[PDB]
C-alpha cells in the first residue's frame, strides 16, 4: 500500500542506498493518485542522487581521456561509454514516469511547474552526453518543457517561491551552459534575483530559509558570469 | 548551512575536532564535515563513542678545498652568501661567514651535517655535501627555475588554477615531512620555495638547525612552534590564489574560479590563535580533497536539495 | 593482466568500487602472487564495498530500538535490517574464501603472510558484529586464530615501525575491546606496540613516514578513549 511504501523509501533516505529509494517511490507513483508535496520531494531526491553519481563519474573519466591525449586511452574510452549508457536508462525512466503517470494527473499549479521543470532537467542531462544531432533534438525538448513551466509559473506563483526561483536558476544555467548564450542567461537570472528580493517578505518562516538559499545560488552565478 | 548524510571513503578529518572521520554529515555549500557527536556545537555564522581501525593505504660528505668552482654572488643574508658553482656538475654553495670557527661552533656544524644527511624527502632541497677547509659551506642541488617569489612578481601569468593549487600541495607535502622529523622550519617564505624542472617544488632554508625584509611571511607571534609554520603556509596561499602580495589579508581578492573549499582552508590557517589552526597531516588531506573535486564539480551552480538534517 | 589492474585504477577514480572489486577478484583468481601494489588495491576495493553495508546497518539498527511500542513500524525496520545483513554476509564470505583459496596458500615472504592473515582476522571481526547466538562465538574464535597467528610472525620478521605490523596491533587490540569486552587485555596490546615503535622511531623511512605516523595517532586515540 502507498503509506507503506513511503516508509520503505524513507528507510533508504537514512542509510542511503538510493537505488532502493527509487524503486519504492516509482511504484508509489504508478498507482495514479496525486503525490503529496512531501511525497513529491522523495521522488525528486531519489533520482537526484542516482543520476548525480553517474554525472560526477562521467566528468572524471572525461577529464582523464582529455589529459592522456595509446592503448590506455583506447580502453578509458569504452569505460566512459559504460557510464553514459546508464545515464540514458535512468533519465528515460523518469521521463516516461513523468509523461505517462505524473504529468497527466497533475491538476494543480505547483504540481505542473514541478513536473515540467523536472522534465526539463532530465532532458538537459542528456544534452551534456549526447552528440551533435542528438544534442539538438534533446536541447529543443528541454527548452519547450522549461519554457512551458516558465509560462505557468510566472502567471500563478508568488513573487518569491522556491519552485519559482528554482526554475529560473535551472533555466538560466541551460542557456549559459547548453546554448552558450551568456547574456541571454545573465538577464534571466538578474531579473529573478531582483523580483524576488524586491518582495522578500512574501516568504514565510516555513520556506524563507529554503528560498533564500537559491537567491545565493543566483547571485553567485551572476558574479561568475560577470567576471 | 544545509547538510546531508555522507559516508567518507579515502580519508577525512572532522572540521571540529579533527579526528579520523568515516560516517557523518557535511555541508553542501562549503563542504564542511563533522561527527554526529559534535553536531550540536557546530558554529552557525556560516562565513557511547566508538573505536577507529586501520584506514586505507596508498666524513666522506666533506669536500676538499679548491674542488668547487665559485661563480657570481646570487644573494646574501642571515649568516652567509649563495653562489652558483660546478662540482661534478652544476651545484649551489652557501658560504657561511666564518672561516675559522671555534670547536663549539664546528661541533655544532658537525651535528647539523649529521642531521642534514638523513633528510631525503623529494620536496626538500637535496643535500650534496659540506666543506670546512676554505670556509664553512653546504653544497646542494641547483634548481634552474628561480624562487616562487620570482615567478609571481618578475615573470608571471603562467599558472592555471589546478597548477596554482598543486604548488601549495607540494609545499605542505614537504613541510609535513619536516614535522614528521620534528624540525620547525622557522622562516618559510615564497622566496624559500624553488622550482626545478617541469615544476617540481623544493623547500630550502630549513638547515642551520643548531645555529637557529622578511616581515610579510613572519607569523604574528614571531615565538616558534608548529602552529607558527601553519600561518606562514597560510600567507603563501594568499599570494598564490590572489596573485598579489599580502597587505589581515583580504580574502575577497582571490580569483573567481577557486572554490570555497580553498577559501575556508586559507581562513583556518590565518586564524589569530595558535590552537584553532589545523596541522599539516590534515592540511595535506583537505587539499587532496580540494584537488579531487576540480575535475568533478567544475560547473555553474545548479539547484541544491532542501535541508535534510536538523541539529 | 595489466588491463584489469588499470581498469581497477580507472574504477577507483570514478568511485565505482563494486566494479573495482569485481576486477581485482578476477586478478586474484589467476593463481599468481599479487605485487605490493595490486595487493593494496584488493584491500581498498573490498574495504569500501563492505564499509557501505556496515554504515547502512549501523543506522537501521539505531532507527530500530527507537520509538518504542509502534509495532507495525518496528516490524518494517526489523525486516529491512536482516536484508542488509545477508547482503553484508555474502561479501565477507567471498573475501574469506578468496584469502583461503588463493592468497594465504601461496604467501611466501613474511610480509605477505602478515598481510593476508590480518585480512582474514578482519573479515571475521565484521561477521562477529552481525551474527548472534552460538554462531557469534563460532566466528569470534575463528577471528582470534588469524589475529594470533599473524601477530607471532610480525613479532619476529618485521620492524617495529613497519605500518603492516603497527596496524595489526591496532585491529587486534580493538577485537579485544569490542568483540571480547576485555579492556585491560586490549590496552596491554595497544601500549606494547605503541612504545616499541616510539623507541625505534628513527628507522622510519621516506616511503612509510606518513602511513606509520597516522596509525600511531589512531593507536594513541583508542588508548585515551578506552582509559577515559
Ligand atoms: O639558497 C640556496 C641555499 C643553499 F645553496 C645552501 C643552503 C641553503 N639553506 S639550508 O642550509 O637550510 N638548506 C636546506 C636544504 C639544503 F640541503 C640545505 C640554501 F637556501 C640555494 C640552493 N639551491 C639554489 N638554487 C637556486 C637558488 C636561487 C635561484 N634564483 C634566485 C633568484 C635571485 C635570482 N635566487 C636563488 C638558490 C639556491
Amino acid at each position: 500500500d502507498k503509506n507503506e511504501l513511503v516508509q520503505k523509501a524513507k528507510l533508504a533516505e537514512q542509510a542511503e542506498r538510493y537505488d532502493d529509494m527509487a524503486a519504492c517511490m516509482k511504484s508509489v507513483t504508478e498507482q495514479g493518485a496525486e503525490l503529496s508535496n512531501e511525497e513529491r520531494n522523495l521522488l525528486s531526491v531519489a533520482y537526484k542522487n542516482v543520476v548525480g553519481a553517474r554525472r560526477s563519474s562521467w566528468r572524471v573519466v572525461s577529464s582523464i581521456e582529455q589529459k592522456t591525449e595509446e592503448k590506455k586511452q583506447q580502453m578509458a574510452r569504452e569505460y566512459r561509454e559504460k557510464i553514459e549508457t546508464e545515464l540514458r536508462d535512468i533519465c528515460n525512466d523518469v521521463l516516461s514516469l513523468l509523461e505517462k503517470f505524473l504529468i497527466p494527473n497533475a491538476s494543480q499549479a505547483e504540481s505542473k511547474v514541478f513536473y515540467l521543470k523536472m522534465k526539463g532537467d532530465y532532458y538537459r542531462y542528456l544534452a551534456e552526453v549526447a552528440a551533435g544531432d542528438d544534442k539538438k533534438g534533446i536541447v529543443d525538448q528541454s527548452q519547450q518543457a522549461y519554457q512551458e513551466a516558465f509560462e505557468i509559473s510566472k502567471k500563478e506563483m508568488q513573487p518569491t517561491h522556491p519552485i519559482r526561483l528554482g526554475l529560473a536558476l535551472n533555466f538560466s544555467v541551460f542557456y549559459y551552459e547548453i546554448l552558450n548564450s551568456p547574456e541571454k542567461a545573465c538577464s534571466l537570472a538578474k531579473t529573478a534575483f531582483d523580483e524576488a528580493i524586491a518582495e522578500l517578505d512574501t516568504l514565510s518562516e516555513e520556506s524563507y530559509k529554503d528560498s533564500t538559499l537559491i537567491m545565493q545560488l543566483l547571485r553567485d552565478n551572476l558574479t561568475l558570469w560577470t567576471s | 548551512h544545509n547538510f546531508v548524510r555522507k559516508t567518507f571513503f579515502t580519508l577525512a578529518f572532522c572540521d571540529f575536532c579533527r579526528k579520523l572521520l568515516f560516517q557523518g554529515f557535511r555541508c553542501q555549500t562549503c563542504g564542511y564535515k563533522f561527527h554526529q557527536r559534535c553536531s550540536t556545537e557546530v558554529p552557525l555564522m556560516c562565513v557511547r563513542d566508538r573505536s577507529s581501525s586501520a584506514p586505507n593505504v596508498h666524513d666522506d660528505w666533506e669536500i676538499p678545498d679548491g674542488q668547487i668552482t665559485v661563480g657570481q654572488r646570487i644573494g646574501s643574508g642571515s649568516f652567509g652568501t649563495v653562489y652558483k658553482g660546478k662540482w661534478h656538475g652544476d651545484v649551489a654553495v652557501k658560504m657561511l661567514n666564518v672561516t675559522a670557527p671555534t670547536p663549539q661552533q664546528l661541533q655544532a656544524f658537525k651535528n647539523e651535517v649529521g642531521v642534514l644527511r638523513k633528510t631525503r624527502h623529494v620536496n626538500i632541497l637535496l643535500f650534496m655535501g659540506y666543506s670546512t677547509k676554505p670556509q664553512l659551506a653546504i653544497v646542494t642541488q641547483w634548481c634552474e627555475g628561480s624562487s616562487l617569489y620570482h615567478h609571481l612578481h618578475i615573470i608571471e601569468t603562467k599558472f592555471e588554477m589546478k597548477k596554482l593549487i598543486d604548488i601549495a600541495r607540494q609545499t605542505a607535502q614537504g613541510m609535513d615531512y619536516l614535522h614528521a622529523k620534528s624540525i620547525i622550519h622557522r622562516d618559510l617564505k615564497s622566496n624559500n620555495i624553488f622550482l626545478h624542472e617541469d615544476l617540481t617544488v623544493k623547500i630550502g632554508d630549513f638547515g642551520l638547525a643548531t645555529e637557529k625584509g622578511s616581515i610579510l611571511w613572519m607569523a604574528p607571534e614571531v615565538p616558534y612552534s608548529f602552529q607558527s609554520d601553519v600561518y606562514a603556509f597560510g600567507i603563501v596561499l594568499y599570494e598564490l590564489m590572489t596573485g598579489q602580495l599580502p597587505y589581515s589579508p583580504d580574502l575577497s581578492k582571490v580569483r573567481s574560479n577557486c572554490p570555497k573549499a580553498m577559501k575556508r582552508l586559507m581562513a583556518e590557517c590565518l586564524k589569530k590563535k595558535r590552537d584553532e589552526r589545523p596541522l599539516f597531516p590534515q592540511i595535506l588531506a583537505s587539499i587532496e580533497l580540494l584537488a579531487r573535486s576540480l575535475p568533478k564539480i567544475h560547473r555553474s551552480a545548479s539547484e541544491p536539495s532542501l535541508n535534510r538534517a536538523g541539529f
